[PDB]
Formats: C-alpha cells, sequence, structure tokens
RNA sequence: CUUGGAUUUACUGAAGACUAACUACUGCGAAAGCAUUUACCAAGGACGUUUUCAUUAAUCAAGAACGAAAGUUAGGGGAUCGAAGAUGAUCAGAUACCGUCGUAGUCUUAACCAUAAACUAUGCCGACUAGGGAUCGGUUGUUGUUCUUUUAUUGACGCAAUCGGCACCUUACGAGAAAUCAAAGUCUUUGGGUUCUGGGGGGAGUAUGGUCGCAAGGCUGAAACUUAAAGGAAUUGACGGAAG
C-alpha cells in the first residue's frame, strides 16, 4: 500500500527536480527528497578554544565558525541515524525536534 | 612584532598535510605529512599522526625564524567532501601548544559554483 | 448555519462578496467628473480607465491606466457621478 | 508601429507604388513622403534622395526589404519605393 | 644533504600609503647570484593579508587584500593592489534561508586604465514590523537592483584613479551608496563589495607607484 | 579547375602609374561582385578586407593568411577552412593563431589575411558515388588516380 | 501524381551505390539545385554555378557561398561575430 | 525472475527467431 | 605515481561541461521539463474591465504537434564521470559490489527513435456539500511600522476582503474491504455531459499477419495447453546482519 502521503519527497505541483549527490555514498537523490541538515559548528573543539586563544597574537580575536549544509540519501541517513524509524502515527509529525 | 608564515593544512580522510610557507606561498619552509610519522595506511589521517606531524613542522619553523603562522585549513573540496579530516583539528592544537603563535584562521576549501560529475555512479558506492 | 435569509443578505456582508457572487451581479466601478488643476472643464472618466485620457483644451495627460483603477494626476479632483 | 500608421494611409489615402511613379511624383511636388526599402540599390537610393532634397520632401527609410514593404501595403508584389500623395485617416506625416 | 635554507636572503614587504600599518611582513627568496638576480624573480609575487591587519581595526576582518610586488629597493618590497576578496566564513554566515540573495558584476576600467571586475552582493532586509516568515523580493525588483548595482560601480570606478578607489573600498562607500540608492526599490541589508579582481594593468609607471609609498 | 574554393578577380588602381591591376584572391563566403575590398593596416573589419594580424582582435576568423610578411598568403586557402586568431604579443609583435589542422602557430603581427571563411565549404559532405566522378575530379588536378594496392602487385 | 515514395531526385541513380549513400546524396543535392532568395533585389532567383558560386538571374549579382547552399552556418556565425566584434572596435 | 530481465531474455530470443527465419527469405 | 622530485604550495594560462550557497511542502509550463547577467524575438495564465462577438461550445475514434534518459546516422567537440573492456582486491567460487584505468556515451549541430514507476499508479468539462490557518499572482479599502529625501506622487511592511493557483491542518454529513479520501462525497434513496480501459491466475504482450523504423525496436495482437487459486488491505505472531 501507500506508506506516505508525501511519497517520501517534497514534490507537489512539479514534474522534475534536479538531483544531488549524497555526501556519504554519492548516490543521486532528488533535492526535495534528500534529508538536509544545516550545521553551524565551532571550527576549534572546546578543549582547544582556550590555549588557542592564549596562543593568539591578537587580544580578543573571535574564532570563525564552520558553516556547512549536508545532503544525504535515504540509505546513508537511516544507517547513520540522521533520521530514525518512527511509528505509523508519529511519521506525520514534521516539526523540528525540541 | 612576530614573524608570520602561512600554515596551509590540507586534512583529508586518508592523510594530513601540515605545510608552512611564507606570506606569498611561493617559498616552502616545512612540509610534514601524517604518512611520514606512521607505517600503517589506515592511520595516516589519525589525530595522533597529525599532532606528531605538526610538532615536526613547528620545530622546523623555529630554527628558520618563523615565530607565528596564519592558518588556512582546507578539506579535499572539488567534487568531494568539504568537511576537514580528523587530522586538521590535531595539527592546529599541536602548533598552538608548541610555542608557535597563531594569527588569522580561515577555511580555504575549494568550493565549486556547481561543476563536474562526482565519482561513484548514479547509485553511489554500495556497501 | 441551517437557517439563513438568503433573499435578504446583510448589506455589509453582501459588499465583501466577489462582484459575480452577489445576488444580482453589479459593477463596483463608477464614472467620475475630473477637474484638472490647470483649467475647469467637465470630463467624464471611467474609474477603471484603460486610456491616458487628455482634456480637450490642453494636451495634458489626466490619468494613467493601471492594473485596476486609473490613477489621476496630481491636482486633479474627482466627483462620482 | 509605423507600419500600422502606413497601412491606414494605403487604405484611405492616395499613393503611387514604384520607382518610375515616385520620380514623377517628386517632379510635380505632389509627394508628402518618400519611403525607400532597405535593400533598394544605393545608386537608386542616393538618386531618390537627391530628387527629394530638390523636391523638399522628407524621406522615411523602411527597415525591411522590398518584399516586406509590398506586403505591408497589402500588396502581393514587391515595392522598392513608394510616395504618399494624400495621407488620409492616418497621421503618418505627423510621425515622420 | 645541503640544507637549502643557508642560501636564503630575507626581504621586507611594504604596503602602499592607503593603509595605516604599512609593515606587512617578511618574505624570502634564493640569494642573488651572478646568473639570476633575486630582484627579478621576486617581483610578481602576491601576498594575501587580512584588511584588519592593514588597518588595525577588526571591522575589516572579513576582507582580505592581495598585494602584488612590482618594485624592489634593497631589502624593501613595494607592493600594489592586486585584488580584494571576502573570507569564506563571512559569506557563509550571510547566506541564510527564507531570504533572497542578489549578486551583480561589471567589468570597468579606471582613470589610469586598470581593468577590474567588481562583484557586489546584497540580501533582502526584514522590516522591524514584519510578521511573515520569509523575505522575498519579486524578480522585477531584483533586476532593477542588479541594474542599480552595475551603474553605480561603473560610475564610481571610471571617474577616479586606483589609489582614490582603494580609499573608497575601505569604508564601503560603494556599498553604502548602493544601499541608499536602492531604498526606493527594496530595503537591503549587508550590502557589500565582496570581491574585486584586477584583470589588466596599464603600462608600468614607477614614478606613479613611488608616490603611493611616500 | 582543380580547386574547391572559388577565386575572385579584384581590380585595384596602381598608385604610381595610370593602370589597373587585377588580383586573384581566394573568395571568402559572403563576398559579392561589385563589393569594395579594403586592404592595408587601416582597413576596417569587414568580410573580404585584407588586414594585418595585429589589427584583428582575438576570435577574428581569417583566411588566406600569410606565413611570412609579404608572401601573399599561405595558410587556410581551401574551401570551408579558416584561421582563428588566438591572441597577441605586442611587445614582440607576434600573434598566435589556430590553423585548419588544429595547430597553434606564432606569426608576425605584420602578416596579412583576408577576413572570413573560404567559400565552397561542405564539399566533402556529399559522396562521389562513382569512379567517373573521381576521374573527372582528378582530370584537372594531376595524375594520381586510381591507386593500385601494393599488396596486389 | 507522386512518382517516387522516398528516393526523389536520387531516382536517377536507380538501385546503385547503396541506400545510405543515396539518401545522404539526396539531402545535399536538393540544396544545390534549389532557388534561393537574393539579398539584393529580393527575388527568389539565385541558383548555383560551380561550388561556392551562386548567381542571381535578375540583378546579375554573383556571391561566393557554400558548396551546396548560398550561405553556410559557419559563415553566418562569422558574419554576426565579425559584426559584433566590429561594434566593440569601432565603439 | 525479475520482470525486467525476463523481458530482456525474450527480446534477445525474438532477435534470434528473426535472424533464423531470414535464412529462408 | 614517486630523488628522472611524485603528493603539496603560490602565481599564470587553456579546454570543455555545469550554474553551488540564496533553494522553500515556493514559482512557471500541455506534458517531457525549466535556476549566472544582459540584450533581442515571439508567446502565456491569473487579475482588472458598465470594452467587443453572441452559442461561436464540452469531450473526443481516425489523424497531427511535442515527448526524460538511453540509443542510431553524419560532422564538431571531447573538461569530468563513465556502460563495454582491462585491471588490484574480496570469496569456496566470484566475470560483481569496493579500488585503479578506461572506449562508446555524456556536450553541441543537422536528422532519427517514441519509450520510462513518462506517477497523483487517480481523464476532461459543469454544479453543489465544511470549517481553519498559511502561501504565490492580481485587485479593492485601511496602520503605535521602517524608508525615499524632508514627506508625499517612493518602495517595504501591517490589518481586512476578495478572485485565481501550489499546498497544508481538522472533521466525517458522506464513501470505502481497509489502508485511506474535500474527493476516492452528492452511488439499491442506483441517470449532469463526454473520452479511454478491465472480466480468475498463467501461457503472454508470446506466435502470426499488417504498419512505422537505418537499426535497436515501436503500435496492433491470438490460440493450443495448464491450474484452485493467484492477488488486495489489515490483524496477531515469528523473524530481521532496522531504530529506541
Ligand atoms: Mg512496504
Ligand atoms: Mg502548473
Ligand atoms: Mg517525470
Ligand atoms: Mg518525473
Ligand atoms: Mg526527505
Ligand atoms: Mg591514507
Ligand atoms: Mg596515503
Ligand atoms: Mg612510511
Ligand atoms: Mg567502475
Ligand atoms: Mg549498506
Ligand atoms: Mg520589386
Ligand atoms: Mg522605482
Ligand atoms: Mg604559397
Ligand atoms: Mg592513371
Ligand atoms: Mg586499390
Ligand atoms: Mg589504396
Ligand atoms: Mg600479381
Ligand atoms: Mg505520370
Ligand atoms: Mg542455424
Ligand atoms: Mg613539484
Ligand atoms: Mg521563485
Ligand atoms: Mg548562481
Ligand atoms: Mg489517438
Ligand atoms: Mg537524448
Ligand atoms: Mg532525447
Ligand atoms: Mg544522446
Ligand atoms: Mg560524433
Ligand atoms: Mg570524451
Ligand atoms: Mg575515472
Ligand atoms: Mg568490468
Ligand atoms: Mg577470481
Ligand atoms: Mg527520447
Ligand atoms: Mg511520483
Ligand atoms: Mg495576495
Ligand atoms: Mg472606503
Ligand atoms: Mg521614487
Ligand atoms: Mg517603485
Ligand atoms: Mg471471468
Ligand atoms: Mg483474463
Ligand atoms: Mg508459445
Ligand atoms: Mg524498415
Ligand atoms: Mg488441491
Ligand atoms: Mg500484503
Ligand atoms: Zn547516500
Ligand atoms: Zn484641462
Ligand atoms: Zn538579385
Amino acid at each position: 500500500p501507500k506508506k506516505r502521503a508525501s511519497n517520501g519527497r517534497n514534490k507537489k505541483g512539479r514534474g522534475h527536480v534536479k538531483p544531488v549527490r549524497c555526501l556519504n555514498c554519492a548516490r543521486c537523490v532528488p533535492k526535495d527528497k534528500a534529508i538536509k541538515r544545516v550545521t553551524i559548528r565551532n571550527m576549534v573543539e572546546a578543549a582547544a578554544v582556550r590555549d588557542l586563544s592564549e596562543a593568539s597574537v591578537y587580544a580578543e580575536y573571535a574564532l570563525p565558525k564552520l558553516y556547512n549544509k549536508l545532503h544525504y540519501c535515504v540509505s546513508c541517513a537511516i544507517h547513520a541515524r540522521i533520521v530514525r524509524v518512527r511509528s505509523r502515527t508519529d511519521r506525520k509529525i514534521r516539526t523540528p525536534p525540541q | 612584532s612576530q614573524v608570520f608564515g602561512v600554515a596551509r593544512i590540507f586534512a583529508s580522510f586518508n592523510d594530513t598535510f601540515v605545510h608552512v610557507t611564507d606570506l606569498s606561498g611561493k617559498e616552502t619552509i616545512a612540509r610534514v605529512t601524517g604518512g611520514m610519522k606512521v607505517k600503517a595506511d589506515r592511520d595516516e589521517s589519525s589525530p595522533y599522526a597529525a599532532m606528531l606531524a605538526a610538532q615536526d613542522v613547528a620545530a622546523k619553523c623555529k630554527e628558520v625564524g618563523i615565530t607565528a603562522v596564519h592558518i588556512k585549513l582546507r578539506a579535499t573540496g572539488g567534487t568531494k567532501t568539504k568537511t576537514p579530516g580528523p587530522g586538521g583539528q590535531s595539527a592546529l592544537r599541536a602548533l598552538a601548544r608548541s610555542g608557535l603563535r597563531i594569527g588569522r584562521i580561515e577555511d580555504v576549501t575549494p568550493v565549486p559554483s556547481d561543476s563536474t560529475r562526482r565519482k561513484g555512479g548514479r547509485r553511489g558506492r554500495r556497501l | 448555519v441551517l437557517v439563513q435569509d438568503l433573499l435578504h443578505p446583510s448589506p455589509a456582508t453582501e459588499a465583501k462578496q466577489h462582484k459575480l457572487k452577489t445576488l444580482v451581479q453589479q459593477p463596483r466601478s463608477f464614472f467620475m467628473d475630473v477637474k484638472c488643476q490647470g483649467c475647469l472643464n467637465i470630463t467624464t472618466v471611467f474609474s477603471h480607465a484603460q486610456t491616458a485620457v487628455t482634456c480637450d483644451s490642453c494636451s495634458t495627460v489626466l490619468c494613467t491606466p493601471t492594473g485596476g483603477k486609473a490613477k489621476l494626476t496630481e491636482g486633479c479632483s474627482f466627483r462620482r457621478k | 508601429n509605423i507600419n500600422s500608421k502606413l497601412a491606414l494611409t494605403i487604405k484611405s489615402g492616395k499613393y503611387t507604388l514604384g520607382y518610375k511613379s515616385v520620380v514623377k511624383s517628386l517632379r510635380t511636388g505632389k509627394a508628402k513622403l518618400v519611403i525607400i526599402a532597405a535593400n533598394t540599390p544605393v545608386l537608386r537610393k542616393s538618386e531618390l534622395e537627391y530628387y527629394a532634397m530638390l523636391s523638399k520632401t522628407p524621406v522615411y527609410y523602411f527597415q525591411g526589404g522590398n518584399n516586406e514593404l509590398g506586403t505591408v501595403c497589402g500588396k502581393l508584389f514587391r515595392v522598392g519605393t513608394l510616395s504618399i500623395l494624400d495621407a488620409g485617416d492616418s497621421d503618418i506625416l505627423s510621425s515622420i | 644533504v645541503v640544507d637549502p635554507f643557508t642560501r636564503k636572503d630575507w626581504f621586507d614587504i611594504k604596503a602602499p600609503t592607503t593603509f595605516e600599518n604599512r609593515n606587512v611582513g617578511k618574505t624570502l627568496i634564493n640569494r642573488s647570484t651572478g646568473l639570476k638576480n633575486a630582484a627579478d624573480g621576486l617581483k610578481g609575487r602576491v601576498f594575501e593579508v587580512c584588511l584588519a591587519d592593514l588597518q588595525g581595526s577588526e571591522d575589516h576582518s572579513y576582507r582580505k587584500i592581495k598585494l602584488r610586488v612590482d618594485e624592489v629597493q634593497g631589502k624593501n618590497l613595494l607592493t600594489n593592489f592586486h585584488g580584494l576578496d571576502f573570507t569564506s566564513d563571512k559569506l557563509r554566515s550571510l547566506v541564510r534561508k527564507w531570504q533572497s540573495l542578489v549578486e551583480a558584476n561589471v567589468t570597468v576600467k579606471t582613470s589610469d586604465d586598470y581593468v577590474l571586475r567588481v562583484f557586489a552582493i546584497a540580501f533582502t532586509k526584514r522590516q522591524p514590523n514584519q510578521i511573515k516568515k520569509t523575505t522575498y523580493a519579486q524578480s522585477s525588483k531584483l533586476r532593477e537592483v542588479r541594474k542599480k548595482m552595475i551603474e553605480i560601480m561603473q560610475r564610481e570606478v571610471s571617474n577616479c584613479t586606483l589609489a582614490q578607489l582603494t580609499s573608497k573600498l575601505i569604508p564601503e562607500v560603494i556599498g553604502r551608496e548602493i544601499e541608499k540608492s536602492t531604498q526606493t526599490i527594496f530595503p537591503l541589508q549587508n550590502v557589500h563589495i565582496r570581491k574585486v579582481k584586477l584583470l589588466k594593468q596599464p603600462k608600468f609607471d614607477l614614478g606613479s607607484l613611488l608616490a603611493l609609498h611616500g | 579547375p582543380g580547386r574547391g574554393a572559388p577565386l575572385a578577380k579584384v581590380a585595384f588602381r596602381d598608385p604610381y602609374k595610370y593602370k589597373l591591376r587585377e588580383e586573384t584572391f581566394i573568395a571568402n563566403e559572403g563576398v559579392y561582385t561589385g563589393q569594395f575590398i579594403y586592404a592595408g593596416k587601416k582597413a576596417s573589419l569587414n568580410v573580404g578586407n585584407i588586414l594585418p594580424l595585429g589589427a584583428c582582435p582575438e576570435g577574428t576568423i581569417v583566411s588566406n593568411v600569410e606565413e611570412k610578411v609579404g608572401d601573399r598568403g599561405a595558410l587556410g586557402r581551401t574551401s570551408g577552412n579558416y584561421v582563428i586568431i588566438i591572441g597577441h604579443n605586442p611587445d614582440e609583435n607576434k600573434t598566435r593563431v589556430k590553423l585548419p589542422s588544429g595547430a597553434k602557430k606564432i606569426i608576425s603581427s605584420d602578416a596579412r589575411g583576408v577576413i572570413g571563411v573560404v567559400a565552397g565549404g561542405g564539399r566533402i559532405d556529399k559522396p562521389l558515388l562513382k569512379a567517373g566522378r573521381a576521374f573527372h575530379k582528378y582530370k584537372v588536378k594531376r595524375n594520381s588516380w586510381p591507386k593500385t594496392r601494393g599488396v596486389a602487385m | 501524381t507522386k512518382r517516387t515514395k522516398k528516393v526523389g531526385i536520387t531516382g536517377k541513380f536507380g538501385v546503385r551505390y547503396g541506400s545510405s549513400l543515396r539518401r545522404q546524396t539526396k539531402k545535399l543535392e536538393v540544396q544545390q539545385h534549389a532557388k534561393y532568395d537574393c539579398s539584393f533585389c529580393g527575388k527568389r532567383t539565385v541558383q548555383r554555378g560551380a561550388t561556392g558560386i551562386w548567381n542571381c538571374k535578375s540583378c546579375k549579382k554573383t556571391v561566393a557561398g557554400g558548396a551546396y547552399t548560398v550561405s553556410t552556418a559557419a559563415a553566418a556565425t562569422v558574419r554576426s561575430t565579425i559584426r559584433r566584434l566590429r561594434e566593440l572596435a569601432e565603439a | 525472475m525479475r520482470d525486467k530481465w525476463r523481458k530482456k531474455r525474450v527480446r534477445r530470443l525474438k532477435r534470434k527467431r528473426r535472424k533464423v527465419r531470414a535464412r529462408s527469405k
């Protein structure tokens, strides 16, 4: 039977969406279907943010961030626990996790 | 004040390059890779190998007169991954803890404005 | 609402309806008498005019057509007929 | 746009089509405008505008060839040049 | 076997007077020998230094300047402007979702015949009283803004020499004028000249260059 | 006869004595009878004009190009072929061009060429279909056809 | 009536030379015997002489063209490219 | 077997029948 | 692949592709599809309209136009990936998955092909039946808001209506075997108009004839024979080299 009303993608009123390659396995996946996560991480791990600030030649220099947008296909994301299997009724919930 | 070089760190998932040049980048001062510190291929990109590689780089810098460096970290880029390898974080901390002074830090990963086909095929690499 | 006076809708709610969706369809447009500031000559102008109307005396554009109602130029006063 | 104005003159006014009629119409001073096709030979062109300079007649240079000038006038033949004798319901003379 | 660093001679890099802290740093090259002079193989080098370093202030931390050496006087290197660029992280921090990104570029030559390509970038501004999630501008307005960018960069470059323009880039004169000039089109934020490239240089004039070094 | 490219006969005046000089140029496509041909350093970029290589910007399509200054045309003379100007070296007065074989050549910037593509192109697209057609083709070229295979002697 | 279903002008060649050579010949041989529009007088009276030679019967102007068409695509591309490059050079 | 490969098997087998029948043309 | 200096580094140049980030349960198109700027060319829906014509219309065998990718023919291009092929591994075996090379192809110009899970597995036109909040395009009334420029005749934003779209949320009058459905409702209380298709499972989209195609193949399309099930949705369990 039909498992999801959205067919696992985000294509409505559209014929074709150009594909993207998965970061993990380089599989061609439609842009609307890919599981996308935006991550803004510190470029230096919190253990080294002190000694690198002390080693800085600049007083009060702010470390730049690392901006990245990751694209995954369905097999990579499920395997890497980026998304998880939800119950039949819990699948419908599409608000971001709290 | 300080005498700056440029530490061009290329951290892939198979190796870690610690490469210090001058300001122009046309003159190479020290290039120690994580593969020169281990005899196993599987840990050429290990954080441990990158730390040893950075210390050898820092030691070479001191005897030439380089007292501070700017950091230009990069990943493989191109059609491949844009996140830096595990050795890039260790080589930066090792350089700072070795008495070398740190200047500007920048990510200089080459990023296409949409470009060539990536290896692996349509169905990806099946594992 | 099961019981409702369809033959005598409230004139307030009747005016919010689309022009084709009233009991009897009726245009919301009208005709205006336009006084340009320069002179005084009655000129009948449609509210939703599609033409750059010019008064006979001086060849000055009175209004510019838009998507909906025509826009009267500055100094031009209108009175609905 | 100028084509729409010219079509009305052909429909309502008076005109002559062709090089021999245009030169005759320039001699008599009955021409209000001379229209020359883009692919008209330059020698004929530079001669038509010498007659128009003498006749004191403005000249409009059609952008298409004599194949396109003929069909604008509603004709099934080629028109290398034409003269407008009477602009009628149109306002082509006021638009050069 | 030979330790190639025994034959290196150190030189000092001097920035033009348009900046404040003109002592950029030091470089090295193989020592001048009979066959090859150190001077000729040293000119043409490009140094990429942060604009915050050339001015002290951290407000220029997101711009980095390329300096091209084209005259050597003993141990001093006389550099010139070679290009402008933003840091990668600054641009990535400006490109958010639920908003429109607009870019423009134009090729234009200065008064002294320096051919440049100048890249402008801007983003739609969310109004203080705005309620809707996204801030999108209609494509017709974006075409007018893009057109407005191009005619401002063309005007403010062709009317001045490269040195005055360098003094224009530091305070975002062009970016502030674009923001002011597009107020009646659409509210804008983060209007920046994010990159400048030198394409073609005029015939070398050492005297003109020397005036930019004191 | 013997050429795929048509030839153009162009009449010039003699600058020093009262006489007409008829030249035989290779016709570029688009050149017509009665057309004015301009030749020299100051000639304009029009089809059929003869210009020095330095006066033509990159990407200019040119034919009958001089290999050496004053040899009156050596390169790109057959039907459908041409030379693309790749770039200039004004300090050494040299120009880089791309030849019909795909080779890049460096020629003096004073060498001349004719603007356009040699007329008659697309000739090879049609099969000859007959031995007689090749016989008539080589009847006005030279005695090189037909060829006996060396393995059959 | 319609005399040949598909050979057309290549019916003069009978059954010889192979279908691929005959249909490839037919395409290019219709073009070389066609009448083209004259850019000078406007009539469709231009016909080929030898290869590269296209004459107009009316105004007697001869223009150098392609082997089988009055103008090739490469020349048309060069004509607009030269026109475009001419505008920049002459401002 | 897979429906797609069953179709390919028959397509290749249809090809053989046509070539075999052509012998007695 | 590397002391014949690889990999790396800075600067420079050349080729082809491709247009990241902005990019969304957003837009446009009959569908396939469409994402750098500008210029040119001709189109298009919606909205507005006290403009115009008056049944011109709805759906449509036959027949046309278009029709992803791959593929065919001939030129041109051939950066990157990469069928075939070659190779290093793995394995009991592995012609494969993984790794390294790589030819057609991938791009383009002239023609062919006419097929895709070409999907919404859901024909089109018309009417009605229920609430709600968003959003795109247009129109009409109106702000403790920001801004042109100092304000308007700037533009943005805010609040209401409305027509049209892409969708979404709730309910079930109602439908259904259920999964589910604002249509898949207004169907034993059975009839608004109209086009196409199916009749247990296989054999089989097979054989044959016809027709289109250069070919690969496309369209139309049986019979003999065989069988009591095959299948759909859901429930419990069992199992899973799935998650918590
Ligand atoms: Mg399932
Ligand atoms: Mg649509
Ligand atoms: Mg599709
Ligand atoms: Mg699709
Ligand atoms: Mg998804
Ligand atoms: Mg490795
Ligand atoms: Mg390695
Ligand atoms: Mg080792
Ligand atoms: Mg492979
Ligand atoms: Mg797996
Ligand atoms: Mg005529
Ligand atoms: Mg405006
Ligand atoms: Mg010769
Ligand atoms: Mg012989
Ligand atoms: Mg032989
Ligand atoms: Mg032979
Ligand atoms: Mg013998
Ligand atoms: Mg007969
Ligand atoms: Mg047999
Ligand atoms: Mg090297
Ligand atoms: Mg949009
Ligand atoms: Mg883009
Ligand atoms: Mg049909
Ligand atoms: Mg295709
Ligand atoms: Mg195709
Ligand atoms: Mg193809
Ligand atoms: Mg080919
Ligand atoms: Mg290739
Ligand atoms: Mg490869
Ligand atoms: Mg293989
Ligand atoms: Mg084996
Ligand atoms: Mg196809
Ligand atoms: Mg689908
Ligand atoms: Mg709206
Ligand atoms: Mg009111
Ligand atoms: Mg304004
Ligand atoms: Mg405006
Ligand atoms: Mg039955
Ligand atoms: Mg049956
Ligand atoms: Mg059978
Ligand atoms: Mg056939
Ligand atoms: Mg039984
Ligand atoms: Mg089941
Ligand atoms: Zn993947
Ligand atoms: Zn008036
Ligand atoms: Zn003619």
